């Protein structure tokens, strides 16, 4: 009634489609929507609702509709089943099973869609990461996520490393207010300056997690990935003084891979529908008179 | 000693190469070195009596000890077997052996020169760091060696007369057997005081032992009085070449070591389960930077919290296989106690199994 349309269809078919690492989310409110028009305008593969009725969606009023979208890899299609523990569900996006939700399977042609990859972790971009140097129509997904606090450094103290004859790690200067990397020195069998540090191999391959500063984490409902591997033995350069900055190279970041989204010259994108306030609100539906 | 089993005849009679004998496999299949083909071949059960087993165990550095001997089905896949003959009037077994394609009984000899590798049943024993109390009788081969009536290094027995341990404990000026005193079969260190000692008559050290890299770390203490075997003191069988020691295999370590680094030694004997670490995994630039010689073994957990300590040196590294315990490692040294990335480092007994026999026969 004297109030415009939701234009949900215009948002899903946008040529800019993000990745499960950086899945977007838009909130629809106080607008008119049509699921039948959405069904015919966009080529939808599957449409299943969890703990909800498909027939009651038509001509129903809600409070707000929460949407998600990200192009899906071909390898981890099996991760989207409810209750799974795949890479996408344990590190990229966890589906709200309790709430009344509907899962949308829609696709766009590959001749116009442009994929976007972004790193949501703050400390990931702080310590060297810039962007993803990936191919066209490439979807970046995270194997695991590591959660660190504000006082974490991947670079050791240069003063400590000045006396490490053997296995001297690359060193640099932390930003002020942060705590330096944990390291210790011993000596075994004529290795008078033997030096070892925590999280020495890849943090997934790190045998002792308690002494490791990086802690693995599970993604929740609405949260994003905590971080990457960010191997510390490649962060910085050798014989680095305080004039250099604690920066990790591109190859230091681990715990992620990629796969394409094409399927019969058509890129597939997963969408999740969350409905709030059934038989309430003002964003009603005009599927029935 | 070192002239034994080297492929070169030293004595004019050639007993060095004709009498090279060793066991094989977890089922103790006997082998005899063939000088004509420079290879080890098993023996047949055909026309064999226990009097020959007496001589076999005598030449195997076990003197008159002889537990049992029976025939078993061949499992090593050997193409040739030694065959005995009763037509010869001589009393030496090795001149009676000749090559044959197969035995008529389709069996090979399982030789046991000493009753070893068996202990009383024990349920809960993880007394090394992070565990619960132990029970007597589960580790009867474990003994403690004392200098001035205080503990220095542990020890394990293989015969009533011999005790094996690490060479760094017997290093100079502690190379005199008069200072050493061994106690056998006592769990509490407060009880090995009054008359329980077994003095060492002569200490044996590895000729190629080097203290800079602490490699070839082996030592053999010999007592004047042979140990009288009972339930509380039993030997452990020396492992044989040819066992497929799988990675991660559940092994047991024991000793009177400390519960933490730089701490005092434990009042009671401690023993807990650890796991094998592959040598190529350990000698990388990461774990010890090529510090592990082929005569060295890495055992324990890379995550730590279960490892040897000071005072655990000389202890046994034992595993269970076919209800028989095998002394595969000796505690040489350990970088820290119960710590990650720096597990326990053990000396490889398997490389020195023949050297032990070389010292056994010449000191019989």
């Amino acid at each position: 009634p004297d109030l415009p349309d939701c234009d949900i269809d215009k948002w899903l078919n946008n040529f800019n489609v993000p990745s499960p690492l950086n899945w977007e989310r838009k909130i629809f409110s106080n607008c008119n929507f049509n699921l039948s028009t959405l069904l015919r305008l966009v080529h939808t593969d599957s449409f299943s609702c969890n703990n909800f009725d498909e027939s009651k969606i038509y001509g129903s009023c809600f409070k707000s509709i929460v949407l998600d979208k990200f192009a899906i890899p071909n390898s981890r299609r099996s991760d989207l089943q409810l209750g799974s523990s795949g890479f996408l569900q344990s590190s990229n996006y966890k589906i709200d099973t309790t709430s009344s939700s509907c899962q949308l399977y829609y696709s766009l042609p590959a001749i116009n869609v442009t994929i976007n990859n972004y790193n949501p972790s703050s400390w990931n971009r702080r310590y060297g990461f810039n962007n993803f140097n990936l191919s066209s129509h490439s979807v970046v997904y995270s194997r695991y996520c590591f959660s660190v606090n504000n006082t974490f450094c991947p670079c050791a103290k240069p003063s400590f490393a000045s006396s490490c004859k053997s296995h001297k790690p690359p060193s640099a200067s932390c930003p002020i207010g942060t705590n330096y990397r944990s390291c210790e020195s011993t000596t075994v069998l004529d290795h008078t300056d033997w030096c070892r540090c925590s999280c020495l191999p890849d943090p997934i391959t790190a045998y002792d997690p308690r002494s490791c500063s990086q802690k693995k984490s599970l993604v929740g409902v609405g949260e994003h990935c905590a971080g990457f591997g960010v191997d510390e033995e490649k962060c910085g350069v050798l014989d680095g003084s305080y004039n250099v900055s604690c920066l990790c190279s591109t190859d230091a970041f681990l715990g992620w891979s990629y796969d394409t989204c094409v399927s019969n010259n058509r890129c597939n994108i997963f969408s999740n529908f969350i409905l709030n306030g059934i038989n309430s609100g003002t964003t009603c539906s005009n599927d029935l008179l | 000693p070192s002239n034994w089993c080297d492929g070169v005849s030293h004595c004019p009679g050639g007993e060095d190469e004709n009498r090279c004998v060793r066991l094989y496999g977890p089922n103790f299949i006997l082998q005899v070195y063939s000088s004509q083909r420079k290879s080890w071949h098993p023996v047949c059960q055909d026309d064999w009596n226990e009097n020959y087993g007496r001589a076999a165990c005598r030449d195997m550095g076990y003197k008159n000890n002889f537990y049992s001997s029976q025939g078993i089905v061949d499992d090593s896949g050997s193409t040739s077997f030694m065959k005995l003959n009763t037509s010869a009037g001589n009393v030496d077994i090795y001149k009676k052996l000749y090559h044959s394609d197969a035995c008529s009984s389709k069996a090979v000899v399982s030789l046991r020169c000493i009753a070893c590798g068996v202990n009383l049943n024990s349920s809960r024993q993880s007394r090394i760091v992070g565990g619960e109390s132990a029970l007597p009788g589960a580790w009867p081969w474990q003994v403690s060696l004392h200098v001035q009536n205080v503990h220095v290094c542990g020890g394990s027995i293989i015969t009533p007369e011999w005790i094996v341990t690490a060479a760094h404990c017997v290093e100079k000026p502690l190379n005199n057997p008069w200072h050493w005193t061994a106690f056998a079969g006592i769990l509490r260190q407060s009880f090995m005081f009054y008359g329980a000692g077994y003095q060492v008559e002569k200490v044996i050290s590895h000729p190629n032992y080097d203290s800079k890299t602490k490699n070839n770390d082996i030592a053999l203490m010999k007592l004047q009085k042979p140990l009288t075997f009972n339930d509380l003191v039993k030997p452990v069988c020396l492992p044989n070449p040819g066992m497929m020691l799988q990675p991660e295999q559940l092994c047991w370590i024991s000793g009177w070591g400390a519960t933490e680094e730089k701490g005092k030694t434990s009042e009671v004997l401690n023993a807990a389960k650890v796991l094998l670490i592959e040598t190529q995994r350990c000698n990388s630039r990461y774990v010890y930077d090529n510090l592990i010689t082929p005569a060295m073994i890495c055992a324990g957990f890379l995550q730590g919290n279960v490892d040897s300590c000071q005072g655990d040196a000389g202890g046994p590294l034992v595993t269970s296989k076919n209800n028989i315990w095998w002394l595969i490692g000796d505690t040489s040294w350990g970088s820290g106690c119960a710590k990650a990335y720096r597990p326990g480092v053990y000396g490889n007994v398997m490389v020195f199994t023949d050297w032990i026999y070389r010292q056994m026969r010449a000191d019989g």
